[PDB]
């Protein structure tokens, strides 16, 4: 796929999410089964993060990059969207990342929604809106989007919308994921007057939320503020 | 207050390798049987199933996703239980397969021994073109950029690589 | 020198710490100017540690190893103070370890123990007594004092007696330094299927501490419990 | 809610030097330096105001000169002391850049962990005083072929030197 390949409804469409109040429109595609590509920076998931500036407060973490024009054009899109894709082929040549990408394909998140016990019901936050070709719009399941950071351009991360507040990955059932990621960028680390300078591969990135997702989408998850200390041993 | 590290349960299971032995047995188990209880409720809650709302699909469709989901068992009746040992299979995939550690090992790059990072250097690149990075090589293409993942050497293949 | 060498109160005698309350005098070996070495399990510089037992609540670090027994006979004392002895040959056999013992020896508790400003006077807490071949003692200045761990063998430190409530070691006077270690035992630790399974060097051990021991002596150490977070990138 | 990383002191950093040392920020190790510059300066005007000694072990011209090679004061012609700015300057670089578990490892050509932390579990019972097994100028790495690769320091392959606990 292409950025400019015009829509069709099932695998190219303009997409709404859920819960994300009067958004406009934005081009999605559905890069396979239950996964979709949005290459549009993430001013949509997170209610408080609505705009791309800098916050108030300086992020407390080594090193952190602002750029309110990234992933503003289409020529940006038509590369990240390339670069996601490929990073996907790329999984998807091993054994172990085709391995994973099915548990993802196969991890639907649970029909839950029901209060009454003898009805399966959907969870309608577990969805996007597809406008198709004629202007109407149809609700359809999905389970992992991966879409543009938000301002900070290189923050990757796995999350639900908004916070899982009902535990949804915690506790069986699953829910959609969000993977804010980036192609474009990549961390540097020393390794090895001899020390090596070197890039992490942005596949193992994507791997890395790719697993997130995965524990998130099968609701085994453990709640990423459960943090213990590790003391050294002294001397 | 001592020194040393504060890590997160599903960092280090994410990220595998060396760190997830910081994550002691008793409390891999304890999570593992909370887990395999959470899995049961799903089985109960669809054995309890008996209609569908929407018309999106059919019962016996929904249930059979939820089955191979979550590798339930089905008995001849249509009831679904969760066997403890495609249970413990299917949870070691999904926490103890699926690392980074091991995909690093698969895609044959160099990279960080643990999920901590405290790097400052950023990188712009461009994967796009065959010519900076493949599906079968990453940047490690086979000029001499396949030797000591000298095409993740940010001084050796620098063109790839532009500091933030 | 050895463990069996008869005493002469200069540079081989039994001793006692001032502030030790009821001790039993010690054997001790001043194997250089201002450094003495004593084969003993410290019982004796910790007020709340005077024996050789685990504690009642488990240390919570990597590893710990309990044995009252060990350092308990002649000839292991004769081998742990060969074993220091040896160690700082070691050390002294480089440029920076000759460099390191002379500012350790050169580094005297300064005399900042009089109340009144035109009286230059020593804190006695900078000596130990020295009994002498005919029972009397003398009270000696001292810099730097080796002996062997307390209850947890494999703990290694370098401290004050007891705490540093004058905070000597930080306020530019320094205070006489005490280096719980022991040449007997080593640390492992994983480096490079091919993970080679390496041991610290002992004598680098003994220059960490030696190296505490001298920021302590100039009063420019640090407080050990002034510690700070530093944030990871997340992912 | 609580952040991954590590939690480190500036005592252990500074003792360990290397790569570690560079997580002390430059604004922190300039107040600390000041702060240890004005402790010298405290401890000249200490001296500079004693004009008598207590106690019969010394005298008060012999104590002045050990402290003013100590702190390597600058005295002059009327016996004032001084702490001149660049010498300090370079005695706290010496005590606390120079003096480091880095520097050491480089001087003894051993393998050493790269960081102060240590969070293994392997502790073995070691005899160094044979120097069959270990030696003043080298080590475990004796010049067998212990000498190459640190095999001395190697626990499988010089396992005869280390018992595990
Ligand atoms: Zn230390
Ligand atoms: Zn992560």
């Amino acid at each position: 796929m292409a950025y400019k390949d015009p829509v069709n409804g099932v695998d190219i469409a303009y997409i709404k999410i859920p819960n994300a109040g009067q958004m406009q429109p934005v081009k999605a595609f559905k890069i396979h089964n239950k996964i979709w590509v949005i290459p549009e920076r993430d001013t949509f998931t997170n209610p408080e993060e609505g705009d791309l500036n800098p916050p108030p407060e300086a992020k407390q973490v080594p090193v952190s990059y602002y750029d309110s024009t990234y992933l503003s054009t289409d020529n940006e899109k038509d590369n990240y969207l390339k670069g996601v894709t490929k990073l996907f082929e790329r999984i998807y040549s091993t054994d172990l990342g085709r391995m994973l990408l099915t548990s993802i394909v196969r991890g639907i998140p649970f029909w839950g929604g029901s209060t009454i016990d003898t009805e399966l019901k959907v969870i309608d936050t577990n969805c996007i809106n597809v406008i198709q070709p004629d202007g109407s719009y149809r609700s359809e399941e999905l389970n992992l989007v991966i879409i543009g950071p938000s301002a900070d351009i290189i923050q990757f991360e796995c999350k639900s919308f908004g916070h899982d507040v009902l535990n949804l990955t915690r506790n069986g059932y699953g829910s959609t994921q969000y993977i804010r990621f980036s192609p474009d960028f990549t961390f540097g680390f020393e390794e090895s007057l001899g020390a090596g300078k070197f890039a992490t591969d942005p596949a193992v990135t994507l791997a890395h939320e790719l697993i997130h997702a995965e524990h998130r989408l099968y609701g085994i998850a453990i709640n990423p503020n459960r943090v213990f200390k590790v003391n050294t041993n002294a001397y | 207050e001592m020194s040393g590290l504060e890590v997160s349960f599903e960092e280090l299971r994410t990220f595998g390798g060396h760190d997830a032995k910081f994550i002691d047995s008793l409390q891999e188990n304890e999570f593992r049987l909370y887990y395999y209880n959470k899995f049961k409720d799903v089985a109960s809650t669809l054995n309890k199933a008996k209609s569908i709302i929407g018309t999106t699909a059919s019962l016996q469709y929904m249930k059979n996703v939820f089955k191979e989901k979550y590798l339930l068992s089905e008995d001849t009746s249509g009831k679904f239980s969760v066997d403890k040992l495609k249970f413990d299979k299917l949870y070691k995939m999904l926490t103890e397969i699926y690392t980074e550690d091991n995909f690093v090992n698969f895609f044959k790059v160099i990279n960080r021994k643990t999920y901590l990072n405290f790097d400052k250097a950023v990188f712009r690149i461009n994967i796009v073109p065959d010519e900076n990075y493949t599906i079968k090589d990453g940047f490690n293409l086979k000029a001499n950029l396949s030797t000591n993942f000298n095409g993740q050497n940010t001084e050796i293949n620098s063109r790839n690589f532009t500091r933030l």
